[PDB]
């Protein structure tokens, strides 16, 4: 309901239910992990080899076929059994060629159920008896100091939880502008929050044919393995448009100029470095994770005055993410080509 | 390895290793005493001078056998028959494959 | 800023064809009655606009058997079996969900010659 | 319309350099590929490797060092020098034209696709015998 | 408390390549900035970069880029999660660049900044 | 969804003992009764039993007492608690029994019964 006449000044920097939001995703997604499977007795030897494929010696492979013995239902017996990896899960231990898992010298990891899923669905996040939650319906608004329309509410609005590092995905779309946004702009170790109007469309795709295999560690204990690849051992990647890409940093560039005057040269570059999970976009397609590099991308400069773009990703199966000190998650792998269509929103 | 379906029958000529990922086949006959002779040089594409009937498998299926299929046959197909596969997968193949045998009635 | 898009803006139909407007919305137009406020208008030049659907699909009496309103949530379309000279100007789609309110572009109806 | 034409020793005795020729007739020697091919009494044929001008010279790495793959660019003609015969050596030798050709299946940039070869027309060979 | 210790003085030749670390104590390390900034005589201050020890995403002068490059080391223990290092590779060692380094870390107000450096460490010495 | 799999059309003799299945997916298998009906050419529908796929609980027609039997396969795994599977030996095969059979599930709503009958396999045909 509108309320009027009313000046609420309104702070995103010091906002709070976006620290409490933080932490309640972070101890639900510990939640979501209590009734799943430790991969406690998989921390072991591997006899890993190179997969079934056309081999170069300048070229590297990102998957490895590594056997190793396993424990049964029967404590007495055990069964060499084999799977496929990527090259980021195993690492080499030191003729023969041996490894083992990158996680198993800090942390003992936990398999994700594949029952449960990774999708977003929205949250309403609602104020209690005796509170209530604002809301700037204002349009040209940096976050900051008075907004001249603000609207109580009972509940906020569907916020679908992306995990994402860069380029932001299935957010809420500005009303007409490209909005940039930053606590103070002088200052540089602040992000710059950019939200534009029109979507980029992003289409991310895994082209490979996985056979997952159920190998049983114990009673009840079921850990999912990567079978055979059956068809081509491709690589996956990500595809946008070239004319809406270029029209959406030439609304950037546009947005960008009114803090920095008209009259400046204004590039982009990749990231300086960092893990992995920071040199370049994460995200979830379907239950699987990708890290799609974005040197394509943020590649340009710009003066005064059908095509489209592949870029390629990569695929762990471990994750640490918040990065804790013992916590890891095994994702595992899911059946066929996968792959997922979603709208870029913004930019950090 | 020898397949005879009377004139102007059919046969299914096999050949090659089970596929693994995509294949460019090709396939070549052997006249007794002559030189070879490219009969298909693609999965299911042939040059001039062979003329149809020559069918051949395609190399997007996955996991299954190279084949030859010869409808309207003759004494002229009674010939030795030549697999060469192109796996994307498996590495190159410098020798051809096992050498199959026509008959006819 | 619940701003209304109306598509098309422009609709040549020889009288006695059948015509259809649709709007779009940039938020839901559900209030807490359950009862999306929307209403379809006229307006002809040298008179006032007037009503023609003031909810949903509920016409308001006055209305003959050819004028409905449909759609959901943010999509909506109006439908018309015989165009008359009377059914002609310009149509406007409406919020009255919350406020501020919109309007829309403006949809003129003239005949195919 | 072309067709080759071989021509060699024929009786071979052991640990000797075997040497082939083959003439042209039409094509010249810079317009297409070319390529040698083996083929036992009874057997499946042996290709034994291409040659080409600009480095396209890969060859059986089952061989990889006593054969070697040359042209004449003076004379028109092609020709092979082999090291080392043995007792398997004795087959009858082809000098050929092949084609290449693209098969992609994937992404282009990505290096998803690969390069086979056919021979399209052949040699008449020479049947090489390794005796003493 | 919160402790910045830094490595000895080094002498290096010019076009070779310096790896100066330095060891955070006392305090979470994945939360706060690691700043560097130089001290060169007749020159002043200046700034290097900045690095995020929670994931390593850094930022480097403008002037200094293809020169430097910072990483991290992080705890991984539930016994000890408080220490960790940071390093800092400084390659293209011209004899201009004699100066006197600096690992410094915020302070932990609400109004502290992040160029507030409140805690510095104890200054390497580098001459080329 | 609610899906209900069969097996394919048979062909048996006099005397014999045809094996049918019904794999079930969708829903919490061991909530609803699984109903067995058959379809006969001049004669209509006519029931054949139920099961209660939580213990495996049946109940037969009782023109059908000593020819019939119906036994269940639960799912028993934390992934997939979903499907499962029925199956129903008709035995003493007569030629009169050549009909088409179905596999039907009831309603999920709160006034269905068990016998409205909501979800149906496609059917399967023996011929005798
Ligand atoms: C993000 O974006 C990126 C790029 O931006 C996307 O990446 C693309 O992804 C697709 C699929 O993942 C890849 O497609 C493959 O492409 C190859 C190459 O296709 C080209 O070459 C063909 C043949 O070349 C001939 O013609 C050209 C001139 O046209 C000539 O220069 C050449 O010398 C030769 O003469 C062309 O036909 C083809 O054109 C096709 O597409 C045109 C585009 O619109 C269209 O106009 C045409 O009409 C035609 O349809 C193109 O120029 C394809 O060959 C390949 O398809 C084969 O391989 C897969 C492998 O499994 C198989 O499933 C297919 O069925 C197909 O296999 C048939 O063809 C083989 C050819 O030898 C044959 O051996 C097989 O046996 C099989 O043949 C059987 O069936 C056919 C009928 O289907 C029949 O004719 C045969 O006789 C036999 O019965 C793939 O389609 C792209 O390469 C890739 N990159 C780019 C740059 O596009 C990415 O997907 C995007 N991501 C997302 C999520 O969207
Ligand atoms: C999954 O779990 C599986 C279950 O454990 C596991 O399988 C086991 O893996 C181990 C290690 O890989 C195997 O040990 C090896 O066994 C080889 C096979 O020999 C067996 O079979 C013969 C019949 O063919 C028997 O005759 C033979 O018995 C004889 O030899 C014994 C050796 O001690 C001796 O004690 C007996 O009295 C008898 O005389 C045996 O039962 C065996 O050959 C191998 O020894 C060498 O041989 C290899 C070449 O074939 C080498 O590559 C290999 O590396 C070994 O070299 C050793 O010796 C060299 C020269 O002295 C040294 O330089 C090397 O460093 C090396 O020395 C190491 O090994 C010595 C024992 O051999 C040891 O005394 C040293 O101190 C040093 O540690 C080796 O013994 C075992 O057999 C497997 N069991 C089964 C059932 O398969 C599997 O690996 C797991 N992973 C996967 C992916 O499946
Ligand atoms: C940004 O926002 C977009 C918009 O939502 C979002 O795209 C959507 O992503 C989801 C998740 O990746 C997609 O949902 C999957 O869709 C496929 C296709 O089936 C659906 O669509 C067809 C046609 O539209 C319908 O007929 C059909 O009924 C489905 O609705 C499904 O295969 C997927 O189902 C599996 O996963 C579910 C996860 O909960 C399970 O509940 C489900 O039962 C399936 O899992 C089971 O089956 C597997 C195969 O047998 C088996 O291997 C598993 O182990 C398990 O047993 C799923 O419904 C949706 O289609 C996307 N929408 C569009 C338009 O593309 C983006 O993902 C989002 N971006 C980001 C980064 O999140
Ligand atoms: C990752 O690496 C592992 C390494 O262990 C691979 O696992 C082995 O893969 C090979 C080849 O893919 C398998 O070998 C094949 O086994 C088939 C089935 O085995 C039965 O038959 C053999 C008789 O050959 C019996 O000894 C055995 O006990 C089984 O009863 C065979 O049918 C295959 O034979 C075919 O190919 C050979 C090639 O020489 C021909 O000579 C034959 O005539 C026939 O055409 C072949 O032997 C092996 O079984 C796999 N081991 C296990 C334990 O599975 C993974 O495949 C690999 N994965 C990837 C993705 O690369
Ligand atoms: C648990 O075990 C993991 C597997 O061993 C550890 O991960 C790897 O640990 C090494 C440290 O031993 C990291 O660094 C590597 O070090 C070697 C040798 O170091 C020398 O070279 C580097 C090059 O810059 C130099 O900086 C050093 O000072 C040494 O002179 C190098 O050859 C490697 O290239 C690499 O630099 C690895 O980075 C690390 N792996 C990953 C993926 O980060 C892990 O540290 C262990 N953890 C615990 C708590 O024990
Ligand atoms: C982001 O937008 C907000 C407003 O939406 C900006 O806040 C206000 O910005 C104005 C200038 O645009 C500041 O006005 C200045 O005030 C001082 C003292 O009053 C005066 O001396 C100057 O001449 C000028 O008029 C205003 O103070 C400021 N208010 C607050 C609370 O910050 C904000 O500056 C924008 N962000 C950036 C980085 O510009
Ligand atoms: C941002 O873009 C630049 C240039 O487009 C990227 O720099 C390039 O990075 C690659 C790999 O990191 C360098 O390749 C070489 O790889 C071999 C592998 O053994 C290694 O031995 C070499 O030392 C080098 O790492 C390439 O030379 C380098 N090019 C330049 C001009 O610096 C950079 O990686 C991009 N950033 C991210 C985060 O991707
Ligand atoms: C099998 O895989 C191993 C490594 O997994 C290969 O060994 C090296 O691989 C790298 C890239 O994967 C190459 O740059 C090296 O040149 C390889 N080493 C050697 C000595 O060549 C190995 O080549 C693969 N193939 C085989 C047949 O072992
Ligand atoms: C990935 O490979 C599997 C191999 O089983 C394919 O699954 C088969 O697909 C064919 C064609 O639709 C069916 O007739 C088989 O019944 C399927 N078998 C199984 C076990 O599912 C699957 O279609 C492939 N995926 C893609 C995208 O090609
Ligand atoms: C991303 O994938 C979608 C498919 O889901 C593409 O959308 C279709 O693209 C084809 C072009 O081959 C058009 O003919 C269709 O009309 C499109 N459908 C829809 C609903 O838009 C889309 O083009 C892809 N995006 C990029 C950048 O490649
Ligand atoms: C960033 O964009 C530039 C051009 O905008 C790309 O530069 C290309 O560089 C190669 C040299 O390897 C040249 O052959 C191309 O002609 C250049 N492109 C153009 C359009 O001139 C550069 O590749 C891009 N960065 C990345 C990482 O791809
Ligand atoms: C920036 O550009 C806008 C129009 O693009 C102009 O109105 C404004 O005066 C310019 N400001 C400066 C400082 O150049």
């Amino acid at each position: 309901i509108h309320l009027e006449n009313v000046t609420e000044e309104f702070n995103m920097w010091k906002n709070n239910m976006v620290e409490q939001m933080h932490t309640d995703i972070i101890s639900l997604w510990d939640q979501s992990l209590k009734p799943c499977v430790k991969l406690t007795p998989l921390c072991v030897t591997l006899q890993c080899t190179n997969v079934t494929n056309n081999i170069t010696d300048d070229m590297r492979g990102e998957l490895k076929n590594c056997s190793f013995n396993m424990t049964t239902e029967l404590r007495d017996k055990k069964q060499k059994v084999y799977s496929l990896f990527y090259r980021l899960d195993v690492v080499q231990i030191n003729s023969n060629k041996e490894y083992r898992l990158i996680n198993c010298n800090t942390s003992a990891c936990t398999q994700a159920c594949p029952k449960v899923s990774f999708e977003p669905i929205p949250i309403h996040y609602c104020a209690p008896a005796g509170f209530a939650i604002l809301k700037c319906k204002d349009k040209k608004f940096n976050g900051t100091g008075p907004c001249p329309s603000v609207s109580t509410v009972q509940c906020t609005h569907g916020i679908k939880p992306v995990v994402s590092t860069q380029l932001l995905l299935n957010g809420s779309l500005a009303e007409e502008e490209v909005m940039i946004r930053s606590e103070n702009i002088t200052n540089n170790a602040k992000n710059i929050l950019v939200q534009f109007n029109t979507p980029v469309q992003i289409n991310c795709t895994r082209p490979n044919n996985n056979t997952r295999k159920s190998i049983r560690i114990g009673p009840g204990q079921a850990f999912y393995a990567t079978g055979d690849i059956i068809g081509d051992i491709r690589q996956a990647h990500c595809n946008v448009s070239k004319a809406t890409w270029n029209e959406t940093l030439g609304k950037v560039v546009k947005q960008l100029r009114k803090h920095f005057g008209n009259n400046t040269i204004i590039r982009f570059a990749n990231s300086s470095g960092g893990d992995l999970e920071v040199t370049t976009h994460s995200f979830n397609c379907g239950g699987e994770f990708f890290y799609c590099n974005t040197s394509g991308l943020f590649n340009s400069t710009w003066i005064s005055n059908n095509d489209s773009i592949t870029l390629p990703c990569r695929i762990k199966q471990i994750i640490n993410m918040w990065q804790r000190i013992g916590q890891c998650m095994y994702a595992p792998p899911i059946q066929g080509v996968i792959r997922c269509v979603s709208n870029i929103t913004g930019l950090i | 390895t020898f397949v005879s379906v009377a004139p102007g029958q059919t046969a299914r000529i096999t050949c090659g290793e089970e596929s693994l990922g995509s294949r460019s086949v090709i396939w070549y006959q052997q006249r007794p005493g002559q030189a070879p002779s490219l009969i298909i040089y693609n999965n299911n594409d042939r040059p001039s001078g062979i003329p149809d009937r020559f069918s051949g498998s395609p190399g997007s299926t996955f996991g299954t056998t190279a084949t030859l299929t010869i409808t309207s046959v003759e004494a002229g197909d009674e010939a030795d028959y030549y697999c060469h596969i192109w796996d994307s997968r498996r590495p190159t193949n410098w020798v051809f494959g096992e050498g199959t045998t026509l008959i006819v009635l | 800023d619940v701003l209304m898009t109306q598509t098309p803006l422009s609709l040549p139909v020889s009288l006695g064809g059948q015509a259809s407007i649709s709007c779009r919305s940039s938020q839901s137009v559900v209030y807490s009655d359950g009862d999306t406020y929307l209403e379809w208008y006229l307006q002809k030049p040298g008179q006032s606009p007037k009503l023609l659907i003031y909810k949903v699909s509920r016409r308001f009496s006055g209305v003959p058997d050819r004028f409905s309103g449909s759609g959901s949530g943010t999509d909506f379309t109006l439908k018309i079996s015989r165009v008359e000279t009377e059914d002609l100007g310009v149509y406007y789609c409406f919020q009255g969900s919350h406020v501020p309110y919109t309007f829309g572009g403006g949809t003129k109806l003239e005949i195919k010659r | 319309q072309v067709h080759l034409q071989e021509s060699g020793p024929g009786l071979v005795k052991p640990s000797e350099t075997l040497s082939l020729t083959c003439n042209v007739s039409g094509t010249l020697v810079r317009d297409n590929y070319w390529s040698w091919i083996r083929q036992p009494l009874g057997k499946q044929p042996e290709w034994i490797g291409y040659v080409h001008d600009s480095g396209d010279t890969n060859y059986n790495p089952s061989l990889k060092s006593r054969v070697h793959l040359s042209l004449d660019k003076s004379k028109n003609l092609v020709s092979l020098r082999l090291t080392g015969v043995t007792a398997a050596d004795s087959a009858i030798y082809y000098c050929a034209t092949t084609k290449h050709g693209r098969r992609i299946y994937g992404v282009v940039a990505f290096k998803e696709w690969f390069t086979y070869f056919y021979m399209d027309v052949w040699g008449k060979g020479t049947s090489v015998t390794v005796s003493s | 408390q919160v402790q910045l210790v830094q490595s000895g003085a080094v002498i290096k030749t010019p076009g070779s390549s310096v790896k100066i670390s330095c060891r955070a104590s006392g305090y979470n390390f994945r939360d706060y900035s690691i700043h560097w900034v130089r001290l060169i005589p007749d020159k002043g201050f200046e700034w290097i970069g900045w690095i995020k020890p929670l994931w390593g995403a850094v930022s480097y002068a403008r002037q200094l880029q293809g020169r430097v490059s910072m990483t991290r080391q992080l705890s991984q223990d539930p016994d000890d999660p408080d220490w960790g290092v940071a390093y800092m590779e400084f390659s293209g060692l011209t004899p201009a660049d004699t100066a006197e380094y600096f690992c410094v870390r915020r302070g932990s107000c609400d109004y502290c900044g992040d160029f507030p450096w409140q805690y510095w460490g104890q200054g390497t010495v580098v001459v080329v």
